[PDB]
């Protein structure tokens, strides 16, 4: 990929001065299209209630689950509404989960408890559930189909159940010369060390073209874009924040000089709290708004970068699922989120969102080629396949303040390589 | 009586001086504006977090997640504490539209 | 009138068009038409032969501090 | 020619008792970055061949590929003067070697090497792509 090509030449720099030194040029970004328009909210009227969201979620997700239960259990179909069930008869039900957990805090670290019930709910009534089903892997808000019978105590006995699955995916055109994309998250400007300072300096010095030989300068010239994904100012306590926007403005100036940059709000960043987070206001960045290479987006970000389509968050859905479930692997939680056809199924019950009423926008309408996450504690990447011809690369971006690691994504081979930065510390090997 | 014939202009967010035009900042306190935007968006952020914890608690006290809430229980603190945050949010959202929009929306 | 005020009160409580006590009446009529559940072409034909009256173009409980 | 920057470095280092990175010695003398690294290597080679016992400390940079557990990572490190060859033998592929800094009296960690670059950036803010090896085209002040 990158470090293979970075040694492909001769080395000139352990030498006395010369007449000329080589220069290069940044590769063109001749196609780009932002398609994150359902997350940019222009009107923003509150004063509705959260019942309009669940109803449109069920009404939109129902035909997918009917069409999958047909070909997953046989076209001798027995799909039936929750009220028209007769005692001890084999049928399929399509509904919404609700997990009834105590230890979840009310108004007046994991939170799973050894006893907690699942309830299948439709628009008119509910029913309890027991049998062969996982009690702690599933969360409230998933829509699914299920197979079984109504027993004598009013409960329901489950044999097997199925999720919605992956959406269709059109193929991408192949590329001629490999272009790279760099992904960073969580610089933590405001607190978090001094080795993080030299790490941030060495990272911007490599990507801008100040560091290393003609190998590194030829290979960093091919990096086409830069994406910064959330949690730019890590905060120690709210009640500091004014002096940090000055330094963030300086860093975005030093990056806006050479590359195009995309900046996203995070868990602590001066924006709203609900989930389609709106872009940062330009009045906090005097210096960096001189150039038209800096762009400010928000939370859920879609794009079409050179044919390859991207979609990502700053890691607020994945940690929310991590709170109220039993899965630990963040790459697994990201793939599970992909499997139920919903970016954030736990919303709104433990993760706040805007009260939409026309259409729920967190249902996947297509399949992305790349799908990344936000502030995960360690690097990971994987390739997964669909039932049809659908392949997806899954990346979890590490957190720069502890690991000092970023990710390079190739746009022609579609692979991801880590990059790590480490200056020497107070290290003396004679003690 | 006279109290209705107000509005059409708002006072400076920095030093409370009534003036003609709709801009939020005063001409003497125009420089310090990034700090005055920084201040009060951490208030909108904390009102947003209080709307959502309350209006979904009624859904769990009611039983259903798919139908409307009707409970005007005068002995519940939940009622009329869920009524005032709508207006706090209504007011604090409109104070930040004094500042322009952070981008376009018709693209 | 007095027969048109029961048709709208019957459209407002049918559960197969949605959970609607926060929005207008014509917005819920167009929401169901987009998804095309089965809106009937009579709850439209009284919301056109009237102006902006608050006892036609409003949900049943548009008072009522809920 | 040579005596110009040789005497400039000999008064910056040993008289004013300062810490000279390559970016400071390229913002002082108005030089390209790679030529500044070559200048520093010239000075250290001359004064280390002359005497062998100077009050001179160096710090280098080593970059290149590695495999920890299967995966190919790319490790970049700013290294002292004792531990260079072991770090060079741990790596798989080598991709960049030059010089980073010189000193008079030995430091304890990588503290002031950020203070120097930060302060010389602080007053020199309208140019950072001026001596950069990559010159993009669409980034010119417009808005
Ligand atoms: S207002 Fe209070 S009592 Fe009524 S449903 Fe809400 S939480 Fe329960
Ligand atoms: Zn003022």
């Amino acid at each position: 990929m990158f470090s293979e090509q970075a040694a492909q030449r001769a080395h000139t720099l352990l030498s006395p001065p010369s007449a000329n030194n080589a220069t290069f040029a940044r590769v063109p970004v001749a196609t780009y299209t932002n398609s994150s328009q359902p997350f940019r909210l222009g009107e923003r009227s509150f004063s509705r209630q959260y019942a309009h969201i669940y109803a449109t979620r069920l009404i939109q997700m129902r035909p997918f689950l009917e069409n999958r239960a047909q070909q997953h259990w046989g076209s001798g179909v027995g799909v039936k509404k929750l009220c028209e069930l007769q005692p001890e008869e084999k049928c399929c039900v399509v509904g919404t989960l609700f997990k009834a957990m105590p230890l979840q805090p009310s108004i007046l670290s994991k939170y799973i408890h050894p006893d907690d019930e699942l309830v299948l709910e439709d628009e008119l009534q509910r029913i309890k559930l027991k049998g062969t089903i996982d009690v702690s892997k599933l969360v409230t808000g998933t829509v699914l189909a299920v197979f079984g019978s109504v027993r004598d105590d009013g409960k329901f006995l489950v044999e097997d159940y199925c999720f919605a699955d992956l959406a269709p995916q059109k193929p991408a055109p192949p590329l001629d010369t490999d272009r790279f994309v760099l992904l960073v998250s969580g610089l933590g400007l405001g607190g978090g060390g001094g080795e993080s300072l030299l790490g941030t300096q060495l990272l911007v010095d490599v990507v801008t073209g100040q560091l290393g030989d003609e190998g590194e300068q030829c290979s960093a010239a091919h990096v086409s874009r830069v994406i910064l994904a959330g949690n730019l100012l890590s905060h120690s306590t709210q009640s500091a924040s004014v002096e940090a926007v000055k330094m963030l403005d300086e860093i975005l100036l030093q990056l806006s000089a050479s590359v195009p940059v995309d900046v996203m709000p995070g868990e602590f960043d001066p924006t709203n709290y609900t989930l389609p987070q709106q872009p940062l206001h330009p009045c906090m960045f005097p210096l960096a708004t001189a150039y038209s290479t800096l762009q400010l987006v928000t939370n859920p970000y879609q794009a079409t970068i050179d044919g390859v389509r991207f979609l990502g968050t700053s890691g607020q859905n994945v940690s929310d699922i991590f709170r109220y479930s039993s899965m630990e692997d963040h790459l697994e939680i990201l793939e599970w989120t992909l499997r139920v056809r919903h970016i954030s199924p736990t919303a709104p019950d433990t993760l706040g969102c805007y009260p939409f009423y026309k259409t729920d926008p967190f249902i996947f309408p297509e399949c992305p080629h790349v799908y990344f996450c936000g502030n995960t504690p360690s690097f990971g990447s994987k390739i997964i396949r669909g039932p049809e011809d659908q392949t997806v690369l899954l990346v979890t971006v590490p957190d720069f303040s502890a690991t000092q690691t970023a990710c390079l994504v190739n746009l022609r081979s579609l692979a991801c390589q880590p990059i790590s930065f480490s200056g020497f510390g107070a290290e003396d090997d004679d003690l | 009586g006279l109290l209705a014939f107000a509005k059409r202009r708002n006072c400076c967010i920095g030093c409370r001086t009534v003036l003609s035009h709709q801009g939020a900042v005063c001409e003497f306190c125009q420089p310090r504006e990034s700090e005055l935007y920084q201040k009060e968006v951490s208030h909108l952020n904390a009102l947003e977090e209080r709307f959502s914890r309350l209006w979904t608690q009624c859904q769990r006290c009611q039983g259903s997640l798919h139908e409307d809430v009707i409970c005007t229980s005068r002995d519940c603190p939940i009622f009329y504490m869920r009524k005032k945050v709508r207006k706090d949010l209504e007011d604090q959202e409109q104070l930040l539209r004094r500042f322009g929009p952070p981008g376009p929306e018709a693209w | 009138e007095e027969a048109e005020l029961e048709l709208l009160r019957q459209f407002d409580l049918a559960w197969q068009y949605g959970p609607c006590t926060g929005i207008t009446r014509l917005q819920r009529w167009c929401r169901a038409k987009q998804m095309g559940l089965e809106p009937p072409p009579e709850v439209w034909q009284v919301l056109k032969t009237h102006p902006g009256d608050p006892r036609f173009q409003c949900s049943l409980w548009h008072l009522y501090p809920l | 020619a040579d005596q110009l920057y040789l005497e400039n470095i000999d008064e910056f280092v040993t008289d004013q008792n300062k810490i000279v990175t390559y970016k400071w010695l390229s913002y002082t003398l108005g030089v390209h970055v790679n030529q500044a690294k070559q200048m520093l290597y010239d000075y250290v080679e001359r004064k280390r061949k002359e005497n062998s016992g100077a009050q001179l400390h160096v710090t280098y940079l080593v970059s290149g590929s590695l495999i920890q557990n299967g995966h190919s990572c790319h490790k970049v490190a700013v290294v002292r003067e004792d531990k260079l060859e072991a770090v060079k033998s741990k790596l798989a592929v080598t991709a960049s070697i030059h010089v980073y800094s010189i000193q008079k009296a030995m430091l304890k960690d990588s503290g002031p090497l950020f203070n120097t670059d930060y302060d010389i950036l602080k007053s020199n803010l309208q140019n950072c792509s001026k001596f950069s090896a990559i010159q993009c085209a669409a980034a010119v002040p417009r808005a």
